[PDB]
RNA sequence: AUAUACCGCCAUCUUCAGCAAACCCUGAUGAAGGCUACAAAGUAAGCGCAAGUACCCACGUAAAGACGUUAGGUCAAGGUGUAGCCC
């Protein structure tokens, strides 16, 4: 714990 | 601009007044006295805190000084009827089966809410998860009788208190009334001590009830014009 | 106690389909078979050559649609028809879906000397019946 | 053989070794453990050791208006893409390999005095930003078991505060260090105190109680004294918004009778205010920074008496053996008054 | 040469806030009870040790007669009284610099 | 281009608000957003005849943002 | 940054509720949610 | 080599009915505990039982049978961690 803090559009035919 | 109106003319109004509905015109220290609300339990079974309000003992019988039960009775009422005034849940709490069916029916007549069954842990402490996130509790708990059918405080006074409920409650000679927020010393056993209880709250919230529609129909009419 | 493909109870936070939530006593009772040939039925030939045919195919398919497939595979046989159904996700661009189509498709038609088709149908996300 | 070979998941499932009578009872203990890798993270899908460039799948399909066709990548142009695969493999390792260290409680293996954060928001959008939540104990708890032996829970105590007088604690059960976590500081914000504050730093009085066997002696101190007191109840001080207090605990040092005994003391603190109302007369401050200036702190509300306070010649209070050898001079300590860091 | 400029920069304001350079040290000793003495000095032959001080941690936090913002940081503000080494951690030879300049 | 009745008004002002996220959305977002000026006027304009008229006042910023020259009939309406 | 890509709504939704079937399944093959 | 690192598949109580996340409350917020039906602090998703299905019925027999117990069995079904061999 204390070592290491612990580790959107769509459309339609897209290019 | 116009809200500030609104809760000064409607919700702050009645709070200036010291009996804004009337409700010493409901009972009288006779009243009270022809329905045996000075009848306590023996002194042998006197709960230490009630000996306040005890006016003494006939022949090891406890009597309930209606002079103090009186004021009580008054303020419990006064408060009761600003709750209902407010829209508040008044919710009726009993354990007693002689008058279940008595305050089931009194709080369907006013248009509120009653719990004379047994009660399961945590329906007010746990009340989401039994009901729902959005559930409403009560804004008041008005006690009837405020020991459960062994002779122990209803489990629903310590919980109103932990949920931040106001309780408006009978306290007979045997009970306790440091939890209870406004208590009326008051005999909780004998049929016309009860159903006088029943017509008071029963009057008082439908009296504030309707003193609610009024002020606010008045209040509309005269702002459109 | 059985284990045979029982997805065993955990905190609830386990999400398993429909086909991993059967354990295989359920199999023709709530859930159908992954494959369906002529090799099992009574009086036909050839069952041992039809199994090993399905286990290549699933991990071939496992492989080359690698992290693709959101559920197991469904093979039908008719006649010397083979389809191949397939429910795989929607990460992959679509012409990669068209390559390894056409690429799975040939390869396996040359493999096993029938004509293969593959069918895919696509999900947003693996379909979940229940948190155990 | 082909058809011998298993998925990774069944691979890591079986390497891990993490379902066994080894961690069941937790019978093996794990300096050296097998970590999971996911071995198809930096993998693309139409690479390989031949270097073939596949159109439509590892290359664009068209290049500049026409389909390209198979090609494969030369011996050298190769070596460099397995050599870029090698470094970013270590690159990523070295990304998990830097995390952000997190500052160490009163010791370095203890969990007491650090922060958990703020409570969860409530299912209602309720929100507890302003408080934060720091522990006070964490404890290994063995319940011997009908069937299954010595088991292990985690009982944790956490404390919780908005650093403007309000403040709550609540303990913490579970197989799971974290759900307990979870638990206390969640339950702590709905059992807040308030504690009362002189001038926003200090306690109004000096409180000397026991609960149980552990007591607990406070004393009013001015600004920049500071939190001079068990490192517990600096960390509890800190929540309240308390700047500057003495305190002494003795007797038994539980942190639960301590954590409870301390909000049962602050929270009975009579105010100034509370004072000049119960006694009906003015509350008069003299600090000896301002010389006879009489500073009025506290009025009271309804009338004021006409009769002075009775003047007992001596007053039959009780004293503190410890107080009373201080301010004498006869108390020798080798640990009193010691230089601290600035709490 | 115009120490007190740091204090005003954005540089500053965003390690420090309006907290004091010190806030965030912490000692490294074994025990609860720290020793009585910090370190002699946090620069040594012109090599820094692993956890330097408030004032040698930040090469451009200057102890000046001049700065005395930075000094009013070392100086409790209740009582006047210039802070003891081991209350901000600073090393025995900035201590000596800062009550100097503060002097 | 013209009126109609409140039934297709309603209509048309669903389609121009997608229409309006098609363009805040271009895939050409990583660079400047052309709006074009008639666009503008035209998704305000149907905004109003349909009831939205908040959202029509939200949109006049565009206009001063992108420096867009506004329409008389949107400024009448 | 490329918006990703957005399935297309399932052409049952296009389908009359008086067409041709037949055309539609013309010969065996596997379900298909968005075709039926 | 190690089943006392494991997956996989199982024995066993089981010819059982319980396990249990998330909450709530009591004990002064101690390790702990939480039921009374004329009911007095518990609510409980999920899992098992049950139901359903298979065989000739709704019966019976199968099948099913959680969590946990025995570091139970199996590295020699296959796979595999660690260690070891490589004329
Ligand atoms: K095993
Ligand atoms: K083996
Ligand atoms: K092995
Ligand atoms: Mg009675
Ligand atoms: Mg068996
Ligand atoms: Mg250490
Ligand atoms: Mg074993
Ligand atoms: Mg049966
Ligand atoms: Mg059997
Ligand atoms: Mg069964
Ligand atoms: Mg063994
Ligand atoms: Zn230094």
């Amino acid at each position: 714990y204390l070592s290491g803090e612990e580790v959107e559009y769509e459309c339609y035919a897209p290019d | 601009e116009d809200s500030t109106d609104f809760n000064d003319k409607i919700l702050n109004e009645p709070l200036k007044h010291s009996d804004f509905f009337n409700v010493k015109e409901l009972f009288s220290v006779r009243s009270l006295f022809d329905a045996r609300v000075h009848l306590g339990h023996k002194a042998g079974c006197r709960h230490r805190f009630m000996e306040p309000y005890i006016f003494g003992s006939r022949l090891d019988h406890d009597i309930i000084d209606l002079e103090q039960t009186a004021t009580h009775l008054q303020l419990a009422l006064n408060f009761t009827a600003h709750m209902a005034y407010r829209k508040g849940i008044i919710l009726f709490i009993s354990r007693n089966r002689q008058f279940s069916y008595l305050i089931e029916n009194m709080a369907r007549d006013c248009g509120e809410y009653a719990h004379t069954r047994y009660f399961r842990g945590g329906m007010l402490t746990n009340a989401r998860l039994l009901f729902g996130p959005t559930v409403r509790l009560p804004d008041l708990i008005i006690f009837l009788h405020t020991l459960n059918n062994i002779f122990e405080p209803h489990v629903a006074v310590r919980d109103a208190a932990k949920m931040n409920i106001p309780t408006v409650g009978i306290v007979d000679t045997n009970c306790n009334p440091c939890l209870i927020t406004y208590p009326v010393p008051g005999n909780d056993d004998s049929p016309l001590a009860v159903h006088l209880y029943c017509r008071l709250f029963q009057t008082a919230i439908t009296r504030a009830k309707e003193k609610r529609q009024q002020v606010e129909a008045l209040y509309r009419l005269q702002g459109q014009k | 106690k059985n284990r045979a493909a029982r997805v065993r109870v955990s905190k609830g936070d386990k999400p398993v389909t429909y086909e991993e939530a059967h354990a295989p006593h359920y199999i023709a009772h709530r859930k159908g078979w992954l494959s369906l040939h002529t090799g099992n039925l009574d009086g036909e030939d050839h069952a041992a050559e039809r199994t090993v045919e399905d286990v290549f195919l699933r991990k071939f398919m496992w492989g080359t649609f690698p992290g693709c497939l959101a559920d197991q595979l469904v093979l039908k046989r008719r006649g010397n028809q083979l389809e191949i159904c397939a429910v795989v996700l929607r990460q992959l661009s679509p012409h990669k879906y068209y390559f390894l189509v056409g690429y799975s498709e040939t390869l396996l038609s040359y493999f096993y000397k029938c004509p293969v088709r593959l069918h895919l149908q696509t999900v947003p996300s693996k379909v979940v019946y229940k948190y155990l | 053989s082909f058809f011998t070979k298993l998925t990774a998941d069944e691979l890591w499932k079986g390497a891990l070794a993490e379902t066994g009578a080894g961690a069941k009872k937790g019978r093996g203990k794990r300096t050296k453990k097998k970590k999971r890798k996911d071995l198809n993270r930096g993998q693309i899908i139409g690479e390989g050791r031949y270097g073939f460039l596949w159109p439509g799948l590892n290359v664009p399909l068209m290049k500049n208006g026409a389909v390209q066709t198979i090609a494969q990548r030369s011996k050298e142009e190769q070596e460099k893409v397995e050599a870029d695969m090698i470094q970013q493999r270590e690159e990523w390792d070295r990304k998990k390999k830097m995390k952000v260290k997190r500052e160490r409680g009163w010791s370095g293996n203890s969990w007491g005095g650090i922060s958990l954060g703020p409570p969860d928001p409530g299912p209602c959008g309720e929100t507890y930003e302003d408080f934060d939540t720091r522990i006070l104990e964490v404890r290994n708890v063995f319940t011997m078991t009908a069937k299954e032996g010595r088991k292990k829970s985690i009982r944790v105590l956490v404390a919780v505060g908005n650093g403007k007088g309000a403040a709550g604690f609540s303990i913490g059960k579970a197989t799971d260090r974290m759900d307990a976590f979870r638990k206390a500081k969640n339950r702590a914000v709905h059992h807040l105190h308030y504690i009362e504050r002189y001038e926003d730093h200090t306690i109004f009085h000096d409180i000397s109680l026991r609960f149980k066997r552990t007591h607990i002696k406070m004393k009013k101190q001015p600004k920049g004294y500071g939190l001079r007191c068990h490192r517990a109840i600096i960390t509890i001080c800190r929540l309240i918004g308390i700047k500057d207090m003495y305190a002494k605990v003795s007797g038994s040092i539980n942190m639960l009778s301590l954590t409870q005994g301390l909000f049962r003391g602050l929270s009975r603190q009579e105010t100034h205010q509370q004072l000049a109302d119960k006694k009906g007369l003015h509350v008069v401050e003299i600090r000896e920074e301002c010389g006879p200036l009489p500073i009025v702190v506290a009025s009271p509300r309804g009338p004021l008496r006409k009769d002075p306070e009775p003047e007992d010649e001596v007053p039959d209070v009780k004293l503190d053996w410890e107080d009373v050898k201080t301010a004498q001079g006869m108390k020798r300590s080798v640990w009193s008054n010691l230089k601290r860091a600035a709490t | 040469d115009e120490p007190w400029k740091y204090l005003e920069s954005e540089e500053y304001q965003e390690r420090y806030g309006s907290r004091p350079v010190w806030a965030d040290y912490r000692r490294n000793h074994k025990g609860g009870v720290p020793p009585q003495r910090t370190r002699k000095t946090c620069i040594r032959r012109n090599k820094v040790v692993g956890n330097p001080c408030p004032i040698c941690r930040d090469h451009k936090l200057h102890v000046d007669f001049r700065n005395v913002k930075l000094l009013e940081q070392f100086v409790c503000a209740h009582t006047g009284i210039i802070f003891y080494a081991p209350y901000t951690g600073v090393c025995v030879k900035q201590h000596k610099r800062l009550t100097q300049a503060i002097q | 281009r013209d009126k109609h009745p409140p039934e297709l008004q309603v209509a048309f002002a669903d389609c121009a608000a997608d229409i309006k996220s098609a363009y805040e959305s271009q895939p050409i977002r990583q660079t400047a957003q052309d709006w074009p000026a008639t666009s503008l006027n035209c998704i305000a304009i149907l905004f109003l005849r349909a009831g939205r008229t908040q959202e029509a006042w939200k949109m006049l910023g565009l206009f001063r943002k992108h420096n867009k020259i506004p329409r008389s009939e949107l400024l009448n309406e | 940054r490329p918006p990703r890509r957005k399935a297309l709504p399932p052409r049952t939704e296009k389908m009359a509720v008086d067409q041709d079937w037949p055309s539609v399944y013309p010969v065996a093959a596997p379900f298909k949610p968005s075709a039926v």
